DNA sequence: CAGGATGTATATATCTGACACGTGCCTGGAGACTAGGGAGTAATCCCCTTGGCGGTTAAAACGCGGGGGACAGCGCGTACGTGCGTTTAAGCGGTGCTAGAGCTGTCTACGACCAATTGAGCGGCCTCGGCACCGGGATTCTCCA
DNA sequence: TGGAGAATCCCGGTGCCGAGGCCGCTCAATTGGTCGTAGACAGCTCTAGCACCGCTTAAACGCACGTACGCGCTGTCCCCCGCGTTTTAACCGCCAAGGGGATTACTCCCTAGTCTCCAGGCACGTGTCAGATATATACATCCTG
């Protein structure tokens, strides 16, 4: 029933009112800090914040003791060396560079040492944190497995912020993305060309350890395109605003998202199925969704059982070819085990057949 | 008075559009008239395809605009703003063309 | 039959503007006319000599390409 | 009955290799064809003069690589040396 | 009883010809014999340089927000590099344009 | 006072004798020191005959004295008498060497 | 063996420029001259090293130097040519 | 072993006596002349190569030599060389 | 048989080697067949040119009141002619000297 | 007897006193005229008088109704084309001339048309003669066989002057003159080199008509060398002046010269044996004369019979190889017939055995 | 400064003609073999390059005066930027046509190639002649009156 | 105007050495005979150079307005140049030594060349889409007051 969905939606809205104050103090202090970064001499002179918006549909969020702000940094000519032949991760090397790139001491031979730059970046950020202490801020040293520099802030509550560096690249738009992002018929090739004219990112994240290089393996990142396609989801692109026929796409988005949030926080065996899964899932649903009539609050329940049906259909077929990378079928047993998926289907059936019992609470 | 523009200003926008543009600034007819005029000296009674003529216009325009930038920089080092013949002469001189 | 005055002064002005010029002395037009004339004489003399040993009555472009090449003025986009 | 050879085939091959997303005005096609040919002419005449200095009757890739080094700008030469050496050693193992 | 063709371009794992090239080599009146690895070496260096050019070409072109390749892009890219312009100084380009530039004293 | 010569005068007779002369004006020792100094960068441990060294001194002297006359004429067109670096820069510029 | 670049004595430069037909000699031009002279030398000697190396000699002849000038379009005579 | 080398100094001295037998000569300038002779011949030879290429010819004749020098040399000089060449070849046809 | 060996240069009435020239031609790796008069043609060309050279060379030399030859007067005669200088523009000469001239502006 | 030689010498001196006044008026008016030539625009802008001195030993003279003044005119690069393979006459052609020689209309193709320039020169000289008439001067038109422009002058007596153009040439010093002028042992190679460093002339004179070109055949001319070797005849070069031992060389020179003058004026069959014959004869006598003791007024008669003996020895041998041109044996029957030489020997014997009867007169 | 008018990037829609595929063909590249002779190396030798030790003398470096050429600045005058209306000649399309470049055959002189023998020029020794070179008188020279 | 050393040209003798002449000899030219073929005519077929003929239209020119750019000039002020002192260090010649390039033989390998099949590019033809044209909106600028 859509009324229970609106009440939990309003719960998310009240939580968003808490996150406004909290994350706004957070956004101002990292804006201050990043301002300090540009006057501080480094190889990170030009490193500015990558905004993705502030909404729950605009930042990937959890427990109030954690936050995330995306940072951008431009990069010169970069060759793309695949090690993850599924198509999800690459290596980090340059091109010719006649001028001479000022990171040779950071260059492991020809590869780029993500370890050294992350080390020195944590060094200079803690250096600057102890240089000026207007607001109560300190760097937290967590385990060297997740390269997200957490900054504990005692204003107003203990708000940590996962500082992560994303690299602005105009390099290639690789061959893995050739037959990626199909919007030719449903949306248009015109926009698609304009979109692929723009830059892109890669996130340094230590994947599965079947590799010589850990941390120096980097996953693809296109968050600008994701916020673009977020504000341009419907067949009429002027939607999510007052001028279009208001759908339930962001609605069902947050529903399934925080359903899975509550589901992993109450079933702690299943944690690998991160946020990107449902994102590529709804992308493929959309590319097979031709009609807008099946996306509206009147059809909210119909379209939501439709979404459940589509996702469970992808599970039984065991194929989820990625949107940007259809060669990379992210439904691979090597990273996400089968029996986990079976119990995941069982928890979906639990939520399904019992009138969604984890949302009678608030 | 109302929009009467100062010198160089108009020329600045012109130079902007020009260095942005690539096409030619020549009416090809008197140009190829002079082509056959120079040609007939050595030998008259010869035909030609227009492709070669356009190639001539291209290469000539290219060479002269290169000279334009060189003589421009020459007058720059000469600390002036208006052209003169002596810089052009010295340009040809330094390349050994005279 | 002169045609050298056919290169109109404002065309020359436009060309010089494309060459990046602020102010333009009024004497330089016949100067550049003569200099470009000399240049064309060199090129056309080479191309005619080519055309002669080519036993042709018409003139092609590839001879001109060889002329520019031998004058160290290497250009593409016209075949070859 | 006037088949002529060109390199637009291989140009388009290498093009789609590094960038399979681009059209071209065919002017540039012949530009690069003529270009690479002229380059190779410099190389061939050069290696000819070398083999003359070396009083040799044929040409291998050692003289080629040295003439390259003699003629090319900076680290590009070392790059191309790596490229050629590794591809020839690869090809010998075939 | 044939041994159906595996191209020497594929046998060196490249796009550029080896047969056509080697033909042009012998039919160039350079040498009577020509070593077999010399076309391989050649085709490799030239293909490498070719791709290097075409890389920056596509770079410029997409920066210019165009669909096909025009000379202007090529002239820009060539002159926006030392080693290219070092090795390609006196070449000239039809419809290539000039690098826009003005001395600060002219302002 | 008695025979203290004016500027340039002595230099005029010098220029007369110099343009009449052909020999070199260089002590060859520091020159070839710099030769091996530049040489060792690319590779050290190499010998040479003095003939090539004299050829180097010759060709270098020739190139620089050509530049001297070019920069001289450049300053002439610049309507001055003392040298400056900008003419030299523009000389290299017009030849495309910079 | 260091600071041989300052072995280029200023009066040598002065006499050289006198043969070059100049009249008054600004005090700054000597290090400019040294640098431009130096990069010219380097432009020669890189290819000269490459020459002798492909020539497999531990020594330097004059013919390589000649060929360097040739490829640089500065062809010289008087040493065999 | 001894490697008896080619030099045009014989023939240089021959033509020298053919015009100025009164005048003495050095050997440095002699090598200069020999070298320069070789250089211009190289220019003309590579030219004639590229030209016979442009006409797809397996052979090079005196007409091509004539056109090559004419394409290389300026004015009256070219005419005189044409005259000399034509004369001596026609002579040689009559032996 | 076995008549007296005779130079083809005598049959061209010139002072240049025809056998040596045609040999180096065939050692020059240019073509496949070589027109019989072409070496004679080129040789006659080269003879006329070197005559033109050594003429003015000795001219200049005697104008210096000299018997033997040095690169100075050679380079002078080069940089005095129009056609030859233009032909021999970028040529460099060991101890050739500079062609002396001074601008009237440099003069009082 | 030397006294009769001195009396006829003094007769020549009195005649020389007449020639002083006459030829001095002549020299001043042609100096005036030649001055007018330089301001008159022509291809003959620079045409100045070639002085050979004024003495009888310095100008070739005859009857007072004739005189001669040598004119010089510089010429550019000139190829020397021999037609007279004896070695006495050549053709008239230029060299390459990149600048462009301003005589193409006067150039018969490649040959030089001596006819046209001589025609136009006679034109401009008669033009100038009628332009200014200070002294009584007029041009005489004689037969077109001797290209000497005679100018009749009525001041004081009728003095004609044979205007002839000599061309100053720095061209070749031809191969005909290689083994010419041997002074290496008797005099010195040093001077010889210095002498051959200087220029030379060629006289346009229509030779024997076995030729296509008449008038355009030109004979060799070195009158500067002749006046040089005249003032430098002896082994001590300071002779003919007051500082050396006075010989009889100029003496015997004039003796034989005007002996032959009187001899042809009394025997009119023999006229081809012009002045140059005895000049080359005394040159060869000198190159075979090693001693100065046999050249002095005490040895005047001895040396004069010696000269007669040497010349008659050359006649019987029939060889007189020219001094500048030893290949050119000027004792050629084609220009000077044998029976003429025999009667010449007979007239020499006449003068010899009869105590020189043509000099008892005055 | 502010407005305002011009200049320019942005956005839509349209058409066309360039550009990517499709296909048949047959022209030159892989397969397989043999010749046979050019390049790689083995030993040797010889010459030549670098090291180095000791004078010498000319050149270079360093102090010093001076006037002069550069330069900062100041009036001026004109000619070159800025608009405008009139002529005009560049470009569009059509039509055509014909001379000339490409194709194909063929045959024919002609150069490539092998043998013997020769002499010429090239490596190396003798030699005189230009020819620096230092000395010593002749002749511009210019800064001073 | 001189003058007065200062450079700069002109004759003398002397080492000196090197340009040119002579001997041996070797390999490359010459002669003749062979053969395959390159081009030389010789016609036969499309195309594109000239040529015109109207027709439009923005470019050229001619005009006037004005200002600011070189030009000429004045003070002034370091900076090259002319001169002397020391130093310094480049040549002039020696010997060692070793090394490295030039030379021979032998072998090997690899391409030239033959012959066989195969597919690769090209000529041609179509379907579609990139941006020009035209229009219109919104901002960037300069210019005075
Ligand atoms: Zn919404
Ligand atoms: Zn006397």
């Amino acid at each position: 029933e859509p009324d229970k969905l609106k009440k939990v939606l309003d719960k998310l809205r009240l939580k968003r009112k808490d996150i406004s104050e909290a994350a706004e103090t957070v956004n101002k202090v990292v804006e201050r800090l990043l301002r300090r970064m540009q006057k501080r001499e480094s190889e990170f002179k030009g490193v500015e914040q990558l905004n993705t918006g502030s909404y729950y549909e605009h930042v990937k969020i959890s427990a109030p003791n954690e936050f995330d702000v995306m940072f951008k940094l431009e990069v010169p000519r970069i060759e793309l060396q695949e090690y993850y032949e599924t198509g999800a991760f690459y290596l980090v090397k340059f091109k010719r560079i006649p001028r001479g790139n000022p990171l040779s001491h950071f260059l492991e031979g020809e590869v780029l040492s993500a370890t050294k730059m992350l080390s020195k970046f944590r060094k200079i950020i803690k250096e600057e944190v102890k240089e000026i202490k207007d607001i109560d801020v300190s760097v937290e040293k967590e385990k060297p497995g997740s390269p997200a520099v957490t900054l504990l802030i005692r204003n107003p509550e203990e708000i940590s912020v996962d500082i992560i560096l994303a690299l602005e690249s105009k390099g290639s738009w690789p061959i893995s993305t050739k037959e990626g992002l199909p919007i030719q018929g449903w949306l248009g090739t015109k926009v698609r060309t304009n979109l692929r004219r723009e830059p892109f990112y890669l996130v340094p994240k230590n994947a599965k350890d079947g590799n010589s290089f850990q941390g120096e393996t980097w996953r693809l990142s296109f968050s600008h395109t994701e916020k673009y396609i977020l504000n341009n989801h419907g067949i009429e692109k002027t939607c999510c605003e007052s001028s279009g026929a208001k759908c339930c796409r962001k609605e069902c988005l947050k529903l399934m998202k925080y359903l899975l949030e509550q589901l992993k926080k109450e079933f702690q065996e299943l944690d690998a199925f991160c946020s990107y899964h449902v994102k590529t899932a709804i992308f493929h649903m959309w590319t097979q969704d031709p009609q807008d009539s099946q996306w509206d609050p009147r059809n909210l329940s119909s379209c939501f059982d439709k979404l459940l049906a589509f996702f469970l259909e992808c599970l039984r077929t065991e194929k989820l070819d990625h949107y940007f990378i259809p060669k990379f079928n992210l439904f691979s047993q090597e990273l996400i085990d089968r029996k986990s998926k079976e119990f995941l289907s069982k928890k979906i059936e639990y939520e399904r057949n019992n009138g969604f019992p984890i949302f009678d609470k608030l | 008075k109302p929009h009467r523009y100062r010198p160089g200003t108009v020329a600045l926008r012109e130079i902007r559009r020009y260095q942005k543009s690539t096409e030619l600034l020549i009416r090809k007819l008197p140009f190829q008239r002079l082509v056959r005029e120079i040609a007939q000296d050595f030998k008259t009674d010869l035909r030609f395809q227009s492709s070669a003529v356009m190639a001539l216009q291209e290469a000539s325009e290219a060479y002269l605009v290169g000279l334009f930038e060189d003589t421009n920089l020459a007058a720059i080092h000469a600390k002036r703003v208006t052209i003169m013949p002596k810089d052009i002469q010295l340009a040809r001189r330094i390349r050994g063309e005279r | 039959r002169d045609n050298i005055q056919g290169i109109t002064k404002p065309a020359i002005r436009r060309l010089a503007r494309r060459g990046g010029v602020k102010r333009i002395s009024g004497l330089i037009y016949e100067e550049t006319r003569g200099v470009l004339k000399v240049f064309l004489e060199n090129v056309i003399r080479d191309a005619v000599t080519y055309t002669e040993h080519a036993k042709r009555k018409t003139v092609t472009a590839m001879d001109v390409v060889y002329a520019l090449k031998r004058q160290g003025r290497t250009l593409y986009g016209f075949g070859g | 009955r006037s088949r002529k050879e060109s390199y637009s085939v291989y140009v388009y091959k290498v093009l789609k290799q590094v960038h399979p997303d681009t059209g071209i005005s065919s002017k540039a096609m012949g530009i690069m064809n003529s270009f690479v040919n002229d380059i190779f002419e410099r190389i061939a005449g050069e290696a000819s003069r070398l083999a003359h200095y070396n009083k040799r009757s044929t040409i291998t890739s050692r003289e080629i690589q040295t003439a390259v080094r003699l003629l090319l700008p900076g680290e590009l030469a070392k790059h191309a040396v790596s490229e050629g050496t590794k591809a020839v050693t690869k090809y010998t193992s075939s | 009883a044939r041994a159906k063709a595996k191209t020497r371009s594929s046998r060196a794992g490249l796009q550029f010809p080896v047969g056509r090239v080697h033909r042009l080599l012998r039919k160039g009146n350079y040498a009577e014999r020509v070593g077999a690895g010399a076309p391989v070496y050649l085709a490799a260096v030239l293909e490498y340089l070719t791709a290097e050019i075409l890389e920056l070409a596509g770079n410029a072109a997409r920066d210019n927000k165009k669909t096909r390749i025009i000379p202007r892009h090529l002239q820009l890219a060539i002159r926006n590099d030392e080693e290219l312009n070092k090795l390609l100084g006196k070449v000239t380009i039809a419809q290539g344009g000039v690098l826009p530039n003005i001395q600060a004293v002219l302002l």
